[PDB]
């Protein structure tokens, strides 16, 4: 049946979308964990720039 | 005397001698396997003695069948049988079992397998019969004297673009 | 007493597939009556038929329990005087039976003293238990988070690779050990390969002691049998359990594997009769067929029968009529996950995925309910903290969060138990944890009393005392290591 | 009737003959229409219960024998582009080469609208082709 075929295609297609985006989160998670070092190493550079 | 029992607890027949006599009367060692099949079908599980006779039949028989088979190998048949009596039908090969295999290697001329069997017998058994070791080494010297230690095609040189994959 | 229809003779009028019409001159016997094809026919097995419908005052339509090959018309058929009869008693322990109650184990005659009909009315409303009671299985996870209901149905979701067989065997051993009740296993639509494996394993765990006393009966209506048998094997096993429940007043355990194959078998039988299937394609009597079976499984004033049924979800659709109708009769749910097993936790049970209806103070003790809820809450928080530590870092957790993580990890390790059935294979001696110990052991851990014990001391141990003794053996073991590493 | 003519050319004349058929699905459709009036319970989707055998007998006659060769090209209609329909699905097993057209490819301006990921050929082997 076509209607069942359509829905099955849609579900897996959305699953492929969840996979390509789950990877993005892992990537941007790394670029944020590594980038969290600035918070500890900031706020004293610009003291006299104030 | 003591009654062995099967996986479901039922008793089994332990009188293997009558069937061993049948094996000793086989002219081709493929017939020996048929006797073993009848033994199991009769609820008579072959023991170490029965397997030893079968190995003897393989060594002492001319060929597997009356007509030649393309790739007959007595050593393979013996090793396959040994795997059955150790890995599948829980039992242990003994010295006689390995010696028969070694006798086949020296008789056939496969000296390289003799080295492995010699290592097996020494590691597993007390030691390999020195007579068989001497014969196996003698075969090795004959090959090297005749320059046939390895097949020729392996020795022949080759290159990246000189190898026919086939 | 004897029924008048015993010995009544009839002739096979019509044969189609597994459906046979028998004509009786003196009148068709009552429905569900069993008949034997006396005619020789040169067959290899006897042919038994069960009346399911009455076509007229003399003709009756029946379903054959065996193959109907070589069955000619006009063949003689003799009534057995009642419904199918199955042997019941202590003589059936450690034996394998079929729908007809015949020992298929080739281990000598059964020698029963009594037989009972397969079809028996469910207990009346006046026979129901006065109050709900807990079934102490001896397993820390089950007794704490998803306690069993005496006389209730438990859906054991999970397939192969999670230790279902060992959990089944452990329950069989524990129930007899603690409650002194027997067990009946019913393989409905069972692969004959797996049925053989279970019998061999049960003999190795000695739940079926051929030279001693067994504590389990087996009834196997495997796939190879026609649908007329796979739809009655469960009832036959249920009849055996009912005998122990009533005559002996025990608390029996009835395992059914699966309950979906029971639905499938009864669906095929209905189709053969020509009944119009309902939605999806199941028989119109789907609800009644399950009801006539489940309702017979309850806790009466004499004893009880707690059933552990393995549920299969077709096409992974939880809304399918078969599982949907089955869930309406399940009192508890036990979910097994491969992921838990791969982590080294046995039994592999997902505590947050299980459920139970007796998880209420009105039934279980207030302390038991409070502890169980606290464990569930801590586990849920632990999952949330897992996401954070895998995102921001473990060091980012506050002091309270770190303590919660440590306690939760101990709980996860502490939920694993060594089963006595696995002593031979795993070597380590098993443990039977009493409910009182379980509540105290987990209650103390939640408060923080055991905050100094090492985490690994809870892995595959039974009870709080085992945690302490294993700590001694660890502290003393490490003492030698220090004297070695200090020296040398 | 057309196949019989081809068979005669194959056997009696011993010639290599081409056989074009368009559309083979209609043969199944015609049988389904009359099947209901013949007192045959419809099968799944609604085709006649003899769908497989009726098509199989005709297809087996369309073959190359030791006397001559028939190169057969049959157009197959897929109702509503449902390639899992019983009629098209029963024809894939009677063919050496299967050219599976796609509507999406055609809508993109690509002609012929062949979907190479769904097509197959038996002679796609190193032994037969270079």
């Amino acid at each position: 049946s076509g209607k069942l075929r359509l829905y099955k295609e849609k579900l897996e297609g959305y699953n492929r979308f969840y996979s390509i985006v789950k990877t993005i989160k892992m990537v941007t998670l790394a670029k944020y964990r590594a980038a969290q070092g600035r918070i500890r190493t900031r706020d004293f550079s610009l003291r006299y720039t104030e | 005397a003591a009654k062995k029992y099967d996986l479901f607890g039922y008793e089994v027949d332990t009188n293997t001698a009558p069937w061993i006599e049948k094996i000793k009367k086989c002219k081709y060692y493929d017939e020996a396997g048929e006797v073993l099949v009848n033994m199991n079908v009769s609820n008579c599980p072959p023991d170490i003695a029965t397997y030893n006779a079968t190995l003897q039949c393989i060594y002492q028989s001319p060929s597997k069948q009356s007509t030649p088979v393309d790739n007959e190998s007595k050593f393979c048949a013996m090793m396959d049988l040994l795997e059955e009596m150790q890995h599948r039908n829980r039992l242990k090969p003994n010295e006689e079992s390995w010696t028969w295999v070694m006798k086949e290697c020296v008789k056939s001329g496969q000296f390289r397998l003799g080295y492995c069997i010699q290592q097996v017998m020494e590691t597993e058994c007390k030691g390999c019969p020195a007579d068989l070791v001497k014969a196996n080494e003698a075969n090795a010297q004959k090959a090297k004297t005749e320059g046939k230690e390895h097949p020729g095609h392996l020795s022949q040189q080759a290159g990246l673009f000189d190898v026919k994959v086939e | 007493p004897v029924a008048d229809h015993k010995g009544r003779v009839g002739h096979v009028s019509q044969v189609i597939g597994a459906v046979v019409d028998v004509h009786f001159a003196d009148g068709v016997p009552p429905v569900l009556t069993a008949l034997d094809v006396v005619d020789k026919l040169g067959r290899d097995e006897p042919l038994t038929l069960e009346i399911v419908q009455h076509l007229d005052a003399h003709t009756g339509r029946c379903i054959a329990m065996q193959t109907t090959d070589l069955l000619k018309l006009k063949a003689k058929v003799v009534s057995t005087g009642g419904n199918i009869s199955v042997p019941v008693g202590r003589e059936t322990l450690g034996r394998i039976f079929n729908v007809l109650g015949d020992a298929i184990d080739q281990r000598g005659p059964v020698g029963e003293k009594l037989r009972m009909p397969i079809h028996a009315v469910a207990p009346k409303l006046a026979d129901q238990a006065a109050e709900d009671a807990v079934l102490t299985t001896g397993i820390k996870v089950i007794d704490l988070i998803l306690p069993y209901c005496k006389g209730g149905k438990i859906g054991l979701f999970g397939g192969a690779g999670v230790g279902k067989t060992v959990i089944i065997m452990e329950l069989i051993n524990n129930v007899a050990k603690g409650h002194g009740g027997f067990s009946v296993f019913a393989g409905v639509g069972e692969r004959t390969r797996e049925g053989t494996d279970l019998y061999l394993e049960m003999m190795q765990s000695k739940v079926i002691d051929l030279k001693g006393e067994s504590k389990c009966v087996l009834v196997y209506g495997q796939m190879n049998e026609p649908p007329g048998a796979r739809a009655r094997v469960a009832q036959s096993a249920l009849t055996m359990a009912e005998y122990f429940r009533d005559v002996e007043g025990q608390d029996v355990l009835l395992f059914i594997d699966n309950i979906f194959r029971f639905t499938q078998a009864n669906s095929e039988v209905s189709a053969l009769l020509g009944r119009i299937p309902a939605a999806v394609g199941y028989q119109p009597t789907l609800a009644e067929d399950l009801g006539q079976l489940q309702e017979r499984i309850t806790s009466t004033t004499k004893g009880s029968i707690t059933s552990v049924q393995a549920v299969y979800v077709p096409a992974d659709d939880i809304t399918d009529p078969a599982p949907a109708t089955t869930f309406s009769h399940l009192d508890a749910t036990t979910v097994l996950d491969r992921a838990v097993a791969e982590s080294g936790i046995y039994p592999a049970v997902n505590p947050l995925e299980c459920a139970s209806r007796i998880m209420d103070p009105d039934v279980i003790s207030v302390d038991h309910y409070n502890v169980a809820q606290d464990v569930v809450q801590m586990l849920t928080k632990y999952r949330e903290l897992q996401d954070i530590i895998a995102v921001l870092g473990i060091d980012e957790l506050s002091e309270e969060d770190k303590l919660i993580v440590d306690r939760a990890r101990k709980l996860v390790k502490f939920l694993s138990q060594p089963f006595q059935v696995a002593e031979v294979f795993t070597g380590m001696t098993g443990h039977y944890v009493q409910l009182d110990d379980t509540i105290d052991s987990f209650s103390g851990l939640l408060m923080g009393t055991y905050d100094q014990v090492p985490e690994m001391a809870f892995y595959m141990v039974g009870g709080i005392n085992s945690v302490l003794e294993k700590a001694k053996k660890m502290a003393e073991e490490a003492a030698e290591l220090e004297k070695m590493r200090r020296a040398r």
